[PDB]
């Protein structure tokens, strides 16, 4: 088992412990006998983690983001009875994303055969419109060449 | 300690030109230098952007860019005083390169530490002057911003390349020079791709005097291949372009088939006549050498400066070379009627057109063409043909010129690459566009091109490839849906510092009816459902059924709603790891222990989905 | 009159190292020859240009960068690229990489690799030393108190 | 009228340094400087 997992059946304290090592059936049963603990394992997490919570609703938006506190982002792929849960998938993750997650949104789909076809856009007039020009800079003058 | 030496060895591949960005006189991009070219819009006005129109007696008409005040110092890691001490041309040109290498589908950290060659071309120096006129303190800084040789050193320190960095000056004919020079680097072995570029801005009306008074210059706009024409208008160029070897070229405009250069020599009508023989022959060495059928040339982007003497020199030379054997007659045509004379960025201002001929397909109209010249018997004789309207390129070669004043010649060829597009089974299914800009309005002009090509997947791609920026590089976050039945648009500004992407997994009580039955839409999400429902059919379960057609009566159940939760988030683990999301951390509540070890690499999708089943059974 | 001093200068050494070579105008006239000045210092520019006159236009001709090779392709008849370099304290290697690149492909046969660099104007002197580019005494290469 | 091509082939022999000049500080030629 990574570290990157938080357990939530064994204690802090008892994690070194060999049984804290393996996802076996022993660590099923633990699990499906001890206690869930939670709140401790969202204590470890970061004060500005961004959460996703995968699951068919976002069951615990309420209790994780008490759990966490005001810097986490939360976010959750999935509604319950919504008219369309694909859309809702999508903003949550252009939610995380714009938080600052790198992903690919293309990896579900057929990758592009590359080089791309002659006619796709050009991409240098989009960039060339979004720069940051709030500063006027020093330009020669007629005046200094006299 | 010791350093692997690099596997300097010739290279015979194909050079592609894959990005094209810059500023054109009252163009701010190339999007509207192309509308303006085939709109028939001249690009050479009259007003007081860089002085009164007729300021010691200057030409009152020149091609200007729209403005040289405007740079993104904090973008580029330079502070106020080196901004302040530094030439707009390098400002500018700086930009365009970033613009050039996103629009090729590269990013910053794809080509960081790449063996890459920058070429600049530039020869205007005129930002020294002014600024010594009242030297103070503090504007020592203008070594590492004002030198000439730091204009390519700038664009390897930027983007951290480690390859042949020069500044080349040639005159009218720098920009092919250092394409040359990068066709020669790069088939050496020593770098894998090109920065070519060059940019020419006008800052002193003396200048144009010292130009005026050798007749260079004329009353009107350049009139190529005009019986008028009398001379050329000063215009304004920050281009530049990326080249790349074509096997790992992610967007190919063209493919440069050759470049080569030659001298005029001692010529009896003075060092600034142009030598119709040493153009013919650079021209048969070029077609000769690569064995270039030159009657397979289908458009000519010439050097039309306009005057008496350059014009009918240059066409007697292409009717020598390229017209011998041609059945139809050649199209011939030029950028300079349309925006003037670019000095330093004449080359690049041809190359520019020519990728947009080539990738609109479609040759831009010539300005000013009413009467021919009778010294220039090629038009009149059928052999050439100036393209006064638009006219549809379909694919070829399309070759270059660029005469330099003193009797630098230089030719090249370019080869059209013919990829038209293929649908894709996307282009018609809500996609998610994510990207990253420096301003807010900026990265929502770039939601509205990219709604406005939501049925492209490769220009979805070609933006992916860059959209992956640092915060720091671009703080402006964006994503947004295309093709969504509901509008969806969200625009932060993200801190440079990264956050953890925690992954929370939810156990029971998350059931409904028709859990994940949207979610089908995704091909991914449908396959995952599928190889778990294959894997717990045999034990008596039909996954498909209990997530389809599967009721509340049922849900109630135990069996159905542990496999359904488990497989959701399997499922949804799927999604996004083929999206490219790696999480730091993972954590679970009871139910959830099983999706956060198959997340994890602990367990497999047979094992968590049966331990789900197995513990759903006791 | 209206010629950069370096220029001359050129012209001048570029004859005598032809000379020396045991080459004639006669025998390097026609002949596939290219041309790699590197200079990069334009300060005769503008001392010209504080009193700009008319005749002074000639200065396009024997002021600009450009026309240091140009001129020299131009009195030996020379047909082969001769283009001005500019690569800071380094350009004259850059030159000879140039014209190892050029000879090794067939383009021309020999080459006038040079450079020529004066100071004139005494303020660039004073941007150099904010810089702290220049000491006090001469050179001290490989010296401690360099 | 016709221009014959000339022969761009890679060359693959020796490249020697035949001839040079220029002037040094307090220095008129090459023999001063040495
Ligand atoms: C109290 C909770 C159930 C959630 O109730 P709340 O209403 O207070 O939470 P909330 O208001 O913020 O949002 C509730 C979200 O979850 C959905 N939701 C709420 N109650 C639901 C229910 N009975 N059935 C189906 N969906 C429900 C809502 O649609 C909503 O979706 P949206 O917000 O998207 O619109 C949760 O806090 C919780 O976890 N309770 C304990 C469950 C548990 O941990 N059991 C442990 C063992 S069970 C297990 O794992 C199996 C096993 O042990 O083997």
């Amino acid at each position: 088992r990574s570290k990157k997992w938080i357990s939530t059946s064994i204690p802090e304290e008892r994690w070194g412990n060999p049984e804290a090592q393996t996802a076996d059936a022993s660590y099923q049963a633990n699990n499906l006998l001890s206690s869930v603990l939670f709140y401790e394992g969202l204590q470890k997490i970061p004060s500005n983690a961004i959460a996703i919570e995968i699951a068919p609703a976002g069951l615990l938006q309420s209790v994780i983001k008490k759990s966490l506190g005001q810097d986490c982002t939360i976010v959750a792929l999935q509604k319950r009875k919504s008219p369309n849960n694909l859309e809702v998938f999508f903003s949550a993750l252009g939610k995380c994303y714009s938080h600052g997650v790198p992903m690919n949104p293309l990896g579900l789909y057929p990758a592009v055969q590359f080089p791309v076809s002659i006619d796709t856009p050009m991409l240098s007039s989009m960039v060339s419109e979004a720069w940051d020009h709030s500063a006027k800079w020093r330009v020669p003058l007629v005046e200094e060449f006299e | 300690p010791p350093k692997t030496p690099n596997v300097v060895e010739p290279y015979k591949g194909e050079v592609a030109i894959c990005g094209l960005s810059g500023r054109y006189p009252e163009s701010a991009n190339v999007g509207e230098l192309e509308y303006n070219l085939f709109n028939k819009i001249d690009m050479v006005t009259i007003d007081n952007r860089r002085w009164e129109p007729g300021y010691l007696g200057t030409p009152e008409r020149m091609g200007k860019v729209k403005t040289i005040t405007d740079f993104d110092a904090e973008f580029f890691g330079v502070h106020t005083k080196g901004a302040q001490t530094m030439d707009p041309m390098l400002r500018n040109l700086l930009e365009v390169v970033y613009e050039a290498i996103v629009d090729a589908g590269e990013s910053l950290e794809s080509m960081k530490g790449t063996r890459t060659g920058v070429y600049i071309g530039v020869s205007n120096n005129e930002v020294d002057t002014a600024y010594m006129k009242n030297w103070t303190d503090d504007d020592a800084y203008m070594v590492q911003g004002c030198h000439h040789s730091m204009y390519p050193n700038w664009i390897s320190f930027f983007f951290d390349f480690s390859g042949p960095s020069t500044a080349y000056n040639t005159a009218c004919s720098t920009s092919l020079v250092c394409l040359d020079a990068a066709e020669r680097h790069l088939r050496m072995g020593v770098i894998d791709n090109a920065i070519v570029g060059g940019s020419n801005f006008i800052y002193r009306p003396a200048t144009t005097k010292l130009f005026m008074g050798m007749n260079f210059l004329g009353s009107s706009t350049c009139k190529a291949f005009d019986e008028s024409g009398d001379g050329f208008v000063r215009g304004e160029v920050a281009s530049a372009i990326l080249l790349k070897k074509a096997d790992t070229a992610k967007r190919v405009y063209c493919t440069l088939v050759g470049s080569m250069l030659n001298n005029d020599g001692n010529q009896t009508n003075g060092i600034l006549y142009p030598n119709s023989e040493a153009q013919e022959q650079l021209m048969t060495d070029i077609y000769s050498t690569h064995k270039i059928d030159a009657n397979e040339v289908k458009y000519f982007e010439c050097h039309g400066t306009g005057t008496q003497a350059g014009d009918p020199n240059e066409t007697r030379a292409i009717c020598n070379a390229v017209c011998k054997g041609k059945k139809d007659p050649l199209l011939i045509g030029s950028i300079k009627s349309n925006l003037g004379h670019g000095e330093t960025a004449s080359g690049i201002n041809g190359i520019s057109k020519v990728i947009i001929t080539m990738h609109s397909r479609q040759i831009p109209p010539n300005l000013h063409f009413k009467n021919p010249n009778p010294k220039i018997p090629g038009l009149f004789d059928g052999r050439l043909k100036v393209v006064t309207e638009t006219t549809p390129f379909d694919g070829g070669l399309i070759a270059i010129n660029s005469f330099g004043m003193g009797g630098t010649n230089a030719h090249a060829i370019f080869r059209s690459f013919d990829k038209r597009a293929e649908p894709h089974p996307a282009s018609d299914k809500p996609r998610l566009f994510t990207y990253c800009a420096r301003t807010e309005e900026g990265l929502q002009k770039i939601f509205e091109e990219a709604h406005k090509h939501a049925s492209n997947v490769e220009f979805h791609a070609l933006c992916q490839e860059s959209a992956n920026t640092k915060p720091k590089s671009l703080p402006y976050r964006g994503a947004t849906i295309l093709n969504a039945e509901g509008e969806y648009t969200e625009i932060q500004k993200c801190p440079s510092k990264a956050r953890e992407v925690w992954f929370v997994y939810s156990g029971m009580g998350s059931q409904w009816v028709g859990m994940g039955r949207s979610l089908m839409a995704l091909d991914v999400f449908r396959q995952s459902i599928e190889e778990t429902a294959a894997i717990l059919s045999p034990f008596g379960v039909d996954l498909m059924s209990l997530l389809m057609d599967g009721t509340e009566d049922k849900l109630k159940e135990i069996m159905p709603p542990f496999i359904c939760i488990n497989a959701i988030q399997l499922a949804l683990t799927d999604l996004l790891n083929s999206m490219g999301i790696v999480p730091d951390g993972l954590v679970g509540h009871s139910l959830g222990e099983v999706g956060c070890a198959y997340a994890d690499g602990c367990l497999t999708r047979r094992e968590a989905i049966l331990s789900a089943f197995w513990r759903a059974k006791a």
